[PDB]
């Protein structure tokens, strides 16, 4: 798929607020989904279908958008997890395989 | 329920591969879609494939590896990720995992879910 | 939501057909065809179905065509009109055999000749006279009855194979749960296109060079409390069973009218010896204690006899058996004379009658006259089952039976099922305007599948049996034109995937996208659905492809 | 039958002539093949008329499968192998007839017939209308 992601990293006061965006080319209906990697570990899913809260992840992931254009807030942030937050998706057809997942954006906050 | 995953080493530049990952506590039923992807430094997880447990389809990005990528059933409980020729192995590491999709009925589907994974491995080669 | 009209679905329904009759490819042979029946066997992953070895049709519609096959043989056969006359029969001096006086019928129809033959008492009915010690008069056993036709030299007695075969959208369902007792579900299932071969092998009692069991002993009925019901018995190894008629006949040729003969039997050769058959003991045994204790998992708290033969009448107490082209009446009441209590040389010898009258299928009238069979008339086979009839005194007391022949071809057909494929199909979605190897999956995952698969279906574009073959390549039209009729006015040409301006009816399913599309299969849809068929195509054909078009095109003026 | 050219997407009076000159007349003499849309002899004549329709439905099948309705010329994505011919657009044109063409490249029937239905008029179909959901 063609995607771009911004920023490359992010920063936040603690018990602030994070946004990491994602800017696909491709126009998607509401099916992507944003992940939270801490370092050693495979990526935890956090949102379903841009903005559905995943089971085991706490409120302070939301997030929302449509079309490219779509982004991951993270609230009363704390940066305990020193995670690389990122933005996954991906479409299956006999004809096309149409896959691919973000660079994902690093914080830390203080 | 968790996912293991082994059968790393190192090997020639150019060698075979054959990862499994395991269904530990578990078998793999309807919509469940085992999948493998590659984690490069400094990167998130680029695609590689999956297969459809109860069916025999397995789906891989053939534009990253045609000929290089296959991805087998074994038993009802594991994958093997098979490789024929190895580079970029010694760069992202693999991981396995579980996930599943929403069907349009229009002779697709989308991601929704990667629940669980394996620890992963890297391949690498000299 | 949409109703979406899909092409390729990979449902079916049981249903009866008429199925090909295949033939060995390097082979009774002409009504068939000597093909390859291909058996690309495909294993349903995770799909059960039902099977009922008492319902098949293939067992029904296989009597008829093995009689039918068996019929035509003796068709251009001589009727033996001219040997229903007095016989005089006196004891043969070379005490079953009889020597018999005729006047038969000469080329010329003004003269007779008198001749003689040699007659198994069997076949030989006495009329009012007595044995004398030298002479007495007789009648041919069904004279009464009909003109008995005498096999023709060359038709054979050989049970060829015979592989039934699907038409183009049908599907034999093959049952592999190993211990599978012939009714219920088969967690087990695969398709083939034709079933393996079966030799039409007819016997009573013990049902000879059939399939084994991959398992362990398997005994099956319709129903096993059921005293009227035979019980088929498969064995998983086989028992060696020689049987032979040491006795040396040669063959005469008396002509009995203008351009037709009768082979007659005469000239022993210098001795006397009965028919009989060798058994083996170890493995006779064996095997019953074993059936005894499958029986008794069955009947439990029970004593088990396999203790009596059916009473007296030939036709159904002994064993039917045919060694190329003679028949054996053999007395098996020395093998089934044992007991079995769960909790408690070497050979067998069957002395066996030889009859050359036989009312084959047990039909009446329909009799046919087997000439003598010169040399050495030796067969070995293997014993691969048996039918058992269970009969107050807390014992199970059993004897072996028969007669009915479907039972000889239940025991080999009860793996297979056939069923049509219903490719159309219909499910919501949210747009608006090998073949069966996507089964047991989810419909989702199937729509996918069939983006391809369904093409597969595309593969599928003598007297009576001119005739078999002209209704299955008519039906076989007949079903093709009319889908392609319903895609066409549903406006589903590109027919794997059609969406319509139909709405979901909630009434006719109120579960969601995903509910419907992640968690059944096409069949449970099917099912579910299954009653708005009628409904939808209205829907569909009557007003959103007649009101799709009139309003845009008409308009064009 | 099949021949290429430069394209992307009475009735055998049109022989022992080139297949370019045939392929101008047939615009015209294919639609001469619409014409052909007791006992034993009872059945004689049933077998012909099911063989009739039943060779009759199986070329409209394939031509419906290829996206061929307008039959007598119909353009496909499949691109021509090299392998199957090295004639030049002329040389094939020009100077053979079509059983010599038929011959010539009768053992690709099916690669083509494959190319045709599995993939060109699957993808054309899937990737241009599944699109417009
Ligand atoms: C052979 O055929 C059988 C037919 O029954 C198939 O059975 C299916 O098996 C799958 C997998 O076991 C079933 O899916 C599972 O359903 C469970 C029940 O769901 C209810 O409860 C949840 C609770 O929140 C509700 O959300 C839901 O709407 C239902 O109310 C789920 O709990 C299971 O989820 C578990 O595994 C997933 C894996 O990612 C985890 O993420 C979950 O957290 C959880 O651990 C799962 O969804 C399916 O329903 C069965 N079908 C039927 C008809 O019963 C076999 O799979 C099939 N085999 C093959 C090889 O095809
Ligand atoms: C269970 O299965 C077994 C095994 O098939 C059956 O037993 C066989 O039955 C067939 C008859 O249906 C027997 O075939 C006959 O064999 C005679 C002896 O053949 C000799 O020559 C061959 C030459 O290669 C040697 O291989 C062989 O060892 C012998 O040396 C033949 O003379 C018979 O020929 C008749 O039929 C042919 C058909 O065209 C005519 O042309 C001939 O003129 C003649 O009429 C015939 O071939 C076979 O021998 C049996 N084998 C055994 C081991 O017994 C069982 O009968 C079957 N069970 C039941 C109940 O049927
Ligand atoms: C055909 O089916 C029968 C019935 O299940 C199978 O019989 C089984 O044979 C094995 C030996 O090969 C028996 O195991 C041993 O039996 C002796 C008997 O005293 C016992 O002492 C040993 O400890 C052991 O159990 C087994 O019990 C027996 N089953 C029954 C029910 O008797 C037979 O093997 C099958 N044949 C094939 C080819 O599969
Ligand atoms: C038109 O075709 C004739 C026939 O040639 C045959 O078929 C060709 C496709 C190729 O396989 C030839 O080798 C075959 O012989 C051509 O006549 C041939 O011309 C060559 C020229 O050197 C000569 O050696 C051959 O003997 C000729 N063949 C015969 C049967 O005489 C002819 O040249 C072709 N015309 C054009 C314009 O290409
Ligand atoms: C069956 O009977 C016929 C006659 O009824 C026997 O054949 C005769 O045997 C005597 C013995 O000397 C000959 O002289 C005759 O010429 C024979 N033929 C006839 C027509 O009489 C015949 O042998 C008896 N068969 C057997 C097997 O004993
Ligand atoms: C064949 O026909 C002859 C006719 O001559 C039968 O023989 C006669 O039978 C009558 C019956 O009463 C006797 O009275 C004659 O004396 C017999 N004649 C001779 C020469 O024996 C002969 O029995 C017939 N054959 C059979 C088998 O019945
Ligand atoms: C043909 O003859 C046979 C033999 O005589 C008849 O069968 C007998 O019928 C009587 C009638 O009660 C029975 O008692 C005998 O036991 C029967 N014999 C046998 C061997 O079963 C037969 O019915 C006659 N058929 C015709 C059409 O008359
Ligand atoms: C088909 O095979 C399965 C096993 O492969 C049989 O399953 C048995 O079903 C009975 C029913 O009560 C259970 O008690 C057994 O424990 C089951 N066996 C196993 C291994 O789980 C099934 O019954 C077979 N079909 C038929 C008609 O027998
Ligand atoms: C074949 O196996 C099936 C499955 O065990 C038997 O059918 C069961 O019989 C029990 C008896 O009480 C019923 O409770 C079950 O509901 C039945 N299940 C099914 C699927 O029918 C069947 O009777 C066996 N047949 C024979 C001949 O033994
Ligand atoms: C279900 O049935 C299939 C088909 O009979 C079984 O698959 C066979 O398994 C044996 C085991 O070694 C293989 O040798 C055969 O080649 C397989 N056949 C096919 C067509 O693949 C399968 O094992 C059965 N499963 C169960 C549980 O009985
Ligand atoms: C086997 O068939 C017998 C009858 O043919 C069934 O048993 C009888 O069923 C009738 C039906 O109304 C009852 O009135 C009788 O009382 C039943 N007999 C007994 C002794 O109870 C029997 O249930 C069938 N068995 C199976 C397994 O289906
Ligand atoms: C099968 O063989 C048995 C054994 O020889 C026969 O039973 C015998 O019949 C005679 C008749 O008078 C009796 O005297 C014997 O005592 C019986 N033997 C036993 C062990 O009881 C039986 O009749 C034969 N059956 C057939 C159909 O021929
Ligand atoms: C059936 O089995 C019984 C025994 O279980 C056989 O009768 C026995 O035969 C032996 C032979 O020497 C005698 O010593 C015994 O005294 C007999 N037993 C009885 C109770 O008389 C019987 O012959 C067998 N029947 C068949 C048809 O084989
Ligand atoms: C089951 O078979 C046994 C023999 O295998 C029968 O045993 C006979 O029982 C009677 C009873 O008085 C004895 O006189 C016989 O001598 C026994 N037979 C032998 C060979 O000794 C038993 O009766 C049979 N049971 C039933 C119910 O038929
Ligand atoms: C099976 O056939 C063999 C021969 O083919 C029979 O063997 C004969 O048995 C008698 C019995 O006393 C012996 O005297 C002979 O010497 C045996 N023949 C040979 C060549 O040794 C055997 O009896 C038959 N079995 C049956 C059950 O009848
Ligand atoms: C058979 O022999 C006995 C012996 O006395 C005789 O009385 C009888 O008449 C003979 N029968 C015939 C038919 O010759
Ligand atoms: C009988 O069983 C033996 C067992 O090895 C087998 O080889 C032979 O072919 C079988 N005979 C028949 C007629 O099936
Ligand atoms: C076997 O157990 C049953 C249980 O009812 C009993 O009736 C029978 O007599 C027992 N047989 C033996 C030999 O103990
Ligand atoms: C019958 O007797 C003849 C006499 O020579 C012999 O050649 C032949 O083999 C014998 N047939 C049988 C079946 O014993
Ligand atoms: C019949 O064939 C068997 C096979 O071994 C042989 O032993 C027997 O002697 C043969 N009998 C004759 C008469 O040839
Ligand atoms: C559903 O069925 C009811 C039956 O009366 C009908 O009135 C209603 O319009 C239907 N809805 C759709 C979507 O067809
Ligand atoms: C169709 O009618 C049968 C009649 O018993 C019923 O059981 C089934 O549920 C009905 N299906 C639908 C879709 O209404
Ligand atoms: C020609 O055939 C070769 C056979 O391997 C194939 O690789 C190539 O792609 C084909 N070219 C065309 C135009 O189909
Ligand atoms: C087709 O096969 C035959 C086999 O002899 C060969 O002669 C012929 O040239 C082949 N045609 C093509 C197009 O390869």
């Amino acid at each position: 798929i063609k995607m771009t992601q911004t920023p490359s990293s992010v920063s936040a006061a603690v018990g602030g607020t994070v946004t990491v965006n994602c800017r696909a080319s491709e126009d998607i209906e509401s099916y992507l989904a944003w992940y939270q990697q801490k370092p050693g570990q495979p990526p935890k899913l956090l949102i379903y279908d841009t903005s559905k809260l995943a089971s085991g992840v706490p409120s302070r992931f939301k997030g929302s958008g449509s079309g490219t254009q779509f982004a991951l807030t993270i609230s009363g942030v704390q940066c305990d997890d020193a995670a690389t937050y990122y933005c996954l998706y991906g479409y299956i057809s006999s004809d096309r395989i149409d896959f691919g997942f973000g660079g994902g954006t690093e914080l830390v906050v203080k | 329920q968790s996912l293991e995953e082994s059968g790393g080493d190192l090997v020639k530049p150019g060698a075979s591969l054959t990862l499994t990952c395991t269904a530990s506590g578990f078998s793999f039923g309807w919509n469940d879609y085992m999948s493998w992807v590659r984690q490069a430094p400094g990167k998130g997880l680029e695609w590689i494939g999956c297969i459809y447990a109860g069916s025999t389809r397995s789906t891989y990005y053939a534009n990253w590896a045609k000929g290089r990528l296959t991805i087998s059933k074994t038993s009802s409980t594991a994958v093997t990720l098979q490789m024929t020729s190895l580079t970029a192995a010694d760069t992202a590491t693999y991981f396995c995992a579980r996930g599943a999709v929403t069907y349009d009925g229009l002779g697709g589907a989308y991601l929704k879910h990667f629940n669980l994974w394996g620890p992963g491995t890297l391949v690498t080669v000299s | 939501l949409w109703v979406t009209v899909y092409y390729g679905v990979p449902v079916w329904k049981d249903a009866e057909t008429t199925l090909f009759c295949a033939s060995d490819a390097k082979a009774a042979t002409h009504a068939c065809v000597p093909t390859d029946p291909n058996p690309q066997e495909m294993v349903l992953e995770n799909v059960t179905e039902n099977f009922n070895m008492w319902k098949n049709d293939m067992v029904e519609q296989m009597h008829t065509d093995v009689i039918s096959l068996w019929d035509q043989s003796l068709k251009p056969c001589v009727k033996l009109t001219p040997l229903c006359v007095t016989l005089e029969c006196r004891q043969v001096n070379t005490e079953e055999i009889k020597n018999c006086s005729f006047n038969a019928t000469t080329e010329l129809r003004d003269k007779k000749q008198k001749v003689y033959a040699l007659f198994y008492r069997l076949d030989i009915v006495p009329l009012e006279e007595e044995r004398k010690g030298n002479s007495s008069k007789y009648r041919l056993i069904n004279c009464n009855t009909s003109a008995c036709t005498q096999a023709c030299p060359k038709v054979t007695f050989d049970p060829i194979p015979i592989h039934y075969c699907a038409p183009a959208g049908y599907a034999i369902l093959k049952c592999n749960n190993k211990t599978f007792n012939g009714t219920g579900p088969c967690n087990n299932v695969s398709t083939v296109q034709c079933t393996h071969g079966i030799k039409p092998v007819v016997s009573t009692q013990l049902l000879l060079n059939g399939s084994l069991a991959e398992g362990e002993i398997i005994i099956r009925s319709e129903n096993l409390t059921n005293n009227v019901k035979t019980i088929i018995v498969h064995l998983n190894e086989s028992v060696e069973i020689v049987c032979t008629r040491p006795n040396n006949y040669t063959r005469k040729s008396i002509r009995i009218g203008p351009g037709q003969t009768f082979y007659a039997t005469g000239d022993i050769i210098g001795n006397i010896r009965q028919a009989y058959c060798n058994i083996s003991k170890d493995d006779w045994i064996r095997t019953l204690q074993r059936v005894g204790k499958k029986l008794a998992e069955h009947f439990p708290r029970r004593i088990i006899n396999f203790t009596s033969p059916a009473g007296g009448d030939l036709e159904i107490t002994t064993h039917s058996f045919n060694c190329r082209g003679e028949f054996f009446y053999c007395n098996t009441s020395s093998l089934f004379n044992s007991t079995y209590n769960p909790n408690d040389s070497l050979d067998i010898t069957i002395p066996c009658r030889i009859k050359q009258i036989i009312n084959m299928w047990q039909r009446v009238g329909q009799c046919m006259y087997a000439p003598p069979i010169e040399g050495n008339i030796t067969c070995k086979s293997n014993i691969t089952g048996l039918l058992l009839v269970r009969d107050s005194n807390e014992t199970e007391i059993f004897r072996p039976g028969g007669g009915d022949m479907r039972n000889n071809w239940r025991s080999e057909l009860y793996k297979y099922k056939v069923v049509e494929i219903k490719p159309l199909g219909i499910a919501p979605t949210r747009c608006k305007r090998g073949f069966l190897g996507a089964a047991g999956s989810t419909m989702g995952a199937a729509s996918i599948t069939l983006t391809v698969q369904a093409r597969q279906l595309l593969s599928g574009i003598l007297g009576v049996w001119g005739i078999k073959q002209l209704q299955t390549r008519v039906l076989a039209i007949e079903r093709y034109l009319k889908d392609q009729q319903l895609l066409g006015i549903w406006g589903c040409s590109g027919k794997l995937i059609c969406t319509t301006a139909v709405p979901w009816n909630s009434s006719w399913s109120n579960k969601s996208h995903d509910e419907i599309w992640g968690n059944m299969t096409w069949m449970q849809w099917d099912r579910e659905i299954g009653n708005y068929t009628n409904t939808i195509y209205r829907l569909l054909e009557d007003s959103q492809n007649q009101q799709e078009q009139n309003e845009k095109d008409l308009l064009a003026c």
